[PDB]
């Protein structure tokens, strides 16, 4: 797999693995029982004479001829940790999510789903939270979630938005959220992220639409008064 | 603007703008869907003897 | 053709299965296949078999190999026992009667864990499809599916009604709320798969793949959204592997606590429970050591977090056995001793007894009480033999040789030899003669019960074949030695006469009933026959593309079968080498063909676990044969005919015997009903000042609007039109009756507003005659509704269109660049505008 000659071999890992240096600047991570390229590392721009392993190869060291040392340091325990606690948390914040929906605590599910990026219980949560507004905006407390919103939430936010008001159907929950925003929101700042103005310049054709309809729904309804007007004669 | 492919790997989004990510979705969600993208895709001496 | 039906299956002990132990050391319950034994442990003897019946080979049996038994569990109380299978299916049994009382099919793959209810009226199970079923017995009905975990269910707890704790091999530990059938917490049991599941108290102990062991407290009740199921501590046991299973058992008169590890090497590992009041005596103690070190409180505070487990938890004793463990139970708990029970993989049941005194054991190992292990053997039987009276069956396994009484299915004796791989009876019956892989030929006399000779260079190597003549006088044995041994029967003991070196490994040796051709299959795929008498090269059959294995000549020596593990048997004639036919026989390699005596007729097993019965003439498959779930080793025939015996991978001996409305209609429907009711309800509560809605649990509100829904846009119209006027009417009264309900009406806002404008339209001529005052009035109320939803809607898109254009704006001066040149500014503009790309033609 070397592109050019192999200048330092040595075992890594017991007797597991294979680390060789290449006059190419590559360094290569084989897998002896495989004899499979698991991981190449690249930082050095020129051949490699001299190859250093210490504890197993737990810590590596090559230099460049040009006279660069790379000093590599085994660290896959270290995000595995990592990954660990990261999905430990990403369950955590799933169960709450789906108990929140289910006692319709949505002021909460809503942050939840934000973070997890969750779109379509996001949609749920401002749609079926829209259908109690019904009986400012949305409701007291939810409304103020969404003001604290910082610049990266709003622009995935609007981002549904979009996608949303695309759809007839569904451009009744994107237009109050929209509505939300600019009411809780300083406008300038919102002008300044970016990225949001494109994202405006797509939602804005959308909207003209859904006013021309409904608008006609208003003037079709006048067929009602001209029912009750022949009727009262 | 045309709602197309979810920029995210993750994420499934369709033409209605209904964006599901793949954790949300159940088992029997997960191969629905995938069966509709394959339509909508194909419109277009020991060891012997012991 | 006459048919074979399974007479009797035996020597199977404890199958892949838990075992079940039942107080009178008691009996035990243990898997054998798709059958269940019941043992005797003080004797070793079989109690009672269960076998649900359609004996493998009868025409109503199922084509396919039966579904083995996956686990056991009994109602102690009510005597009822559950049994659940590979294939998914839970049978209830009446332990009395010895027959099926429930059959329940709710799952998809093999079950791993039942459990019966407290008061033994619901069964809960789970199974490698990942789902939980709780079950109703009186009910015989499944009332709901817990369907949160994605892969298969390791263990769950569900000691009270209300709530369940189930683990997977996801490695998740999943809270349920029985009365709600849903997941209220979700945790992380173990970076892999989490296997074991114990409850005691709040005390909870679940196990990982490796040593490491979680505690957690069950604090049921927090109800604080989480912290129901909170990490106590973590300590490792001694066994590096997995761990199946925990059983908590508690000592009635001292209220001292055990458990067991039951660990996937040959380990069981029990430990102790520590009282309260020896926690905090050592808890005391251990601060004092910690403090007269001179660590700092804060510190010994912490070690004492950190050293959490080793206050609750003592290493008590561990348990070694010579074979892997299969399954684990306790049996009697006692401040004297400890006694324990156990199946291994291996084929046989063990019974530990553990005398201890006060914090530990009395003996450094525990003591080995009983054993059940006549009636099986250890290692898989390689090959098996017919005494020519047919009633003695010789088995030969590696490290045991064991003989069957055919009628009565006891073993009667049992020797000790090395790997044996053929065995043959000498005429009479009266002595066995076995090849070892380590080159060796044992010869063994039934009636001195004793090996009599061993010939320690018989060959260089394995002795994978051995024949006898008719004469039963000389001796015939194929070797990996690349070499044929010819030996002499002289009063008992064997002299070697001569020996014929062949080209390659020798797989088997066959000599013809007539003690004319000698068949010798070698590894270069080749059959080669002599002539027994001259030994002068006869034939040299061709062909087979992988090694024969098995070679069987006819009762009139015109006929030499040849099977392979190429999947191929080859049907030749002796008189010309010419092959009458290749058959396709099994899925996988064929290693035993027999031929029935006085007939053409032949058998064959292979790796498939399947026996096909054949027809020698016509060349077809008379009969399949679906008993053994795993390689059939060796097979056999009776020198009559009269039965066939097969031995498999799974250690059983089994012994073969002969014997509508359309849209606008729907609607018209909907409306006649949920009218119906608005017109009752405002009629009673006018006063005071159905079976359908009820089943759907919808308001009538819902229900008409529901079915509005339904109905296509392209036929919607079309099913308007076709109501007559009397509907109209009813279909006003149903869109005011929306109109209280705010939340109905901004969900189907546009829906509505067609649908009531066509209506209108349509029979514009016919409403306005009518004088009902009340019909003004609800077009009145429908009409200012109506404008104020529309008009709320409309606002809402007025509003964000405005101010999104002051977004744009503003961001335009800041950051647009302008050219005060008009010329130049239409190019920038119209580089800067969208372009897209149509087709023309």
């Amino acid at each position: 797999g070397h592109t050019n000659a192999v200048q330092r071999c040595s075992f890594i890992n017991k007797q597991k693995q294979l680390i060789s240096c290449g006059a190419d600047g590559l360094i290569k991570i084989w897998d002896c029982s495989s004899g499979e390229c698991l991981k190449t590392l690249d930082g050095h721009n020129n051949r490699l004479w001299a190859l250093s392993t210490m504890n197993d190869g737990d810590m590596i060291v090559s230099a460049d001829a040009d006279g660069v040392f790379q000093f590599w340091k085994d660290c896959t325990e270290q995000e595995i940790e990592e990954e660990q606690e990261k999905a430990k948390l990403q369950v955590e914040q799933e169960q709450s999510l789906q108990n929140y929906m289910s006692k319709g605590d949505w002021t909460n599910a809503f942050l939840l789903a934000m973070t997890l990026d969750h779109p379509m219980r996001l949609f749920n949560v401002l749609k079926r939270a829209l259908g109690e507004s019904r009986s400012v905006i949305f409701n007291e407390e939810l409304d103020q979630a969404i003001s604290i919103l910082n610049d990266e939430q709003l622009i995935l936010l609007m981002k549904r938005c979009r996608d949303w008001n695309t759809n007839a159907k569904t451009h009744t929950i994107a237009q109050r959220t929209i509505r939300c925003i600019l009411m809780h929101h300083n406008i300038a700042k919102l002008s300044e992220i970016p990225g949001m103005v494109k994202i405006v310049d797509a939602i804005i054709p959308y909207t003209q639409r859904h006013f021309t309809r409904v608008d006609n729904l208003v003037e079709q309804s006048y067929i009602l008064d001209y029912a009750l007007v022949e009727m009262d004669k | 603007y045309n709602v197309g492919k979810a920029e995210k790997d993750g994420e499934i989004r369709l033409k209605n703008g209904v964006a599901m990510s793949k954790e949300e979705l159940t088992r029997e969600d997960k191969n629905r869907l995938r069966r509709a993208l394959k339509r909508k895709r194909s419109k277009a001496s020991t060891n012997i003897k012991l | 053709y006459q048919r074979f039906e399974q007479a009797a299956a035996f020597g199977v002990i404890a199958s892949n299965a838990n075992c079940v132990w039942i107080p009178a050391p008691g009996q035990l319950i243990t898997s054998a296949l798709e059958d269940v034994n019941i043992w005797d442990i003080k004797t070793g003897d079989l109690v009672s078999k269960l076998s649900d019946g359609l004996p493998p080979g009868a025409s109503d049996a199922r084509g396919a190999k039966p579904a083995e038994c996956t686990y056991l569990e009994a109602h102690k109380d009510t005597d009822l026992l559950a049994v659940g299978y590979a294939d998914g299916v839970i049978k209830v049994w009446d332990l009395m009667s010895k027959t099926v009382l429930l059959n329940f099919n709710g799952h998809k793959a093999a079950i791993t864990l039942l459990q019966f209810d407290g008061t033994g009226t619901r069964l809960i199970s789970g199974s490698k499809d990942s789902n939980i079923i709780v079950w109703d017995l009186v009910g015989e009905v499944g009332l709901y599916k817990l369907r949160s975990h994605k892969d298969s269910i390791t263990g769950f707890w569900c000691q009270g009604e209300d709530w369940l704790i189930s683990t997977s091999k996801d490695g998740m530990i999943k809270l349920w709320d029985l009365k709600t059938h849903q997941c209220i917490e979700t945790h992380i049991a173990h970076t892999g798969e989490c296997w074991g599941l114990a409850v005691k108290d709040d005390l909870l102990i679940t196990t990982g793949t490796d040593s490491q062991v979680k505690i957690w407290k069950l604090d049921i009740e927090n109800d604080k959204m989480g912290g129901k199921l909170t990490e106590m501590g973590i300590f490792e046991k001694q066994s590096k592997q997995r761990g199946l299973k925990i059983e908590f058992i508690t000592n009635s008169s001292d209220k001292t606590s055990f458990f067991y590890i039951q660990n996937a090497d040959k380990t069981i590992e029990t430990f102790r429970i520590r009282k309260e009041e020896e926690i905090a005596r050592g808890l005391k103690k251990r601060e004092k050591r910690l403090k007269e070190k001179g660590l700092t409180e804060e510190e010994i505070a912490k070690s004492i977090k950190e050293s959490y487990s080793s206050f609750i938890l003592h290493p008590f004793q561990t348990i070694r056995s010579l074979y892997k463990i299969k399954s684990a139970s306790w049996t009697t708990v006692s401040s004297s001793k400890l006694e324990l029970v156990l199946t291994t993989s291996s084929n046989t049941i063990e019974y530990y007894s553990i005398p201890y005194e006060k914090r530990d054991p009395t003996s450094p190992a525990p003591l080995k009480t009983h054993t059940i292990e006549l009636q099986g053997q250890r290692t898989d039987v390689r090959s098996i033999d017919i005494s020519d009276d047919n009633k003695l069956l010789a088995t030969a396994s590696n490290g045991s040789l064991k003989i069957w009484n055919i009628k009565t299915h006891k073993c009667i004796r049992t020797f000790e030899c090395g790997y044996a791989l053929t065995c043959k009876f000498l005429p009479g019956g009266l002595l066995v003669i076995l090849g070892t892989r380590n080159g060796e030929l044992q010869l063994f006399d039934l009636a001195s019960s004793s090996l009599l000779d061993t010939i320690e260079d018989a060959h260089d190597a394995a002795i994978w074949s051995l024949d006898l003549t008719s004469d039963g006088k000389r001796l015939v044995t194929g070797s990996a030695d690349k070499t044929v041994k010819f030996w002499d029967f002289k009063v008992l003991k064997l002299h070697h006469d001569t020996t014929l070196e062949l080209t390659d490994d020798i797989l088997c040796v066959r000599v013809s009933p007539d003690d004319r051709y000698l068949a010798i299959s070698l590894l270069d795929n080749t059959v080669k026959v002599f002539f027994l008498d001259s030994m002068k090269f006869y034939l040299s059959l061709y062909g087979h593309k992988l090694p024969v294995l098995s070679i069987d000549i006819s009762f009139d020596s015109k006929m030499i079968i040849t099977s392979s593990a190429d999947k191929n048997i080859k049907i030749w004639g002796l008189d010309f080498g010419d092959c009458h036919k290749s058959l396709f026989a099994h899925q996988d390699s064929i290693m035993n063909v027999k031929f029935l005596p006085q007939s053409h007729n032949f058998f064959s097993c292979s790796k498939d676990a399947v026996v096909k019965y054949w027809d020698g003439e016509k060349f077809e498959c008379i009969q399949k044969l679906y008993a053994h779930q795993s390689e059939v080793w060796a097979l056999a025939v009776a020198t009559d005919g009269g039965f066939v015996v097969s031995s498999s991978h799974d250690h059983s001996i089994r012994i073969w015997e002969e014997t509508s409305l359309k849209a606008g209609e729907r609607l018209m429907e909907a409306l006649d009903l949920g009218i119906a009711e608005i017109e009752g309800l405002e009629a009673y509560n006018r006063d005071m000042k159905n079976a359908v809605l009820i089943a759907v649990n919808k308001t009538p509100e819902q229900y008409i609007m529901d079915t509005l829904l339904r109905i296509r846009m392209s036929q919607l119209e079309d099913a308007l039109m076709v109501m007559p006027f009397s509907y109209v009417l009813k279909f006003l009264k149903f869109i005011d009756t929306v109109m209280q309900n705010k939340t109905l009406l901004h969900s189907h806002l546009p829906l509505i507003c067609k649908n009531l404008f066509f209506i209108i339209k349509f029979n514009h001529k016919e409403l306005v005659s009518q004088k009902n005052e009340e019909l003004k009035l609800q077009i009145n109320r429908v009409k200012t509704e109506l404008r104020s939803a529309l008009k709320s809607t409309e606002d809402d898109l007025g509003f964000n269109v405005q101010g999104l254009k002051f977004v744009k704006q503003q961001w335009n001066l800041r950051h647009n660049y302008e050219f005060v040149d008009e010329y130049d500014q239409q190019e920038k503009e119209s580089n800067s505008a969208r372009k897209r790309v149509f087709g023309t033609v």
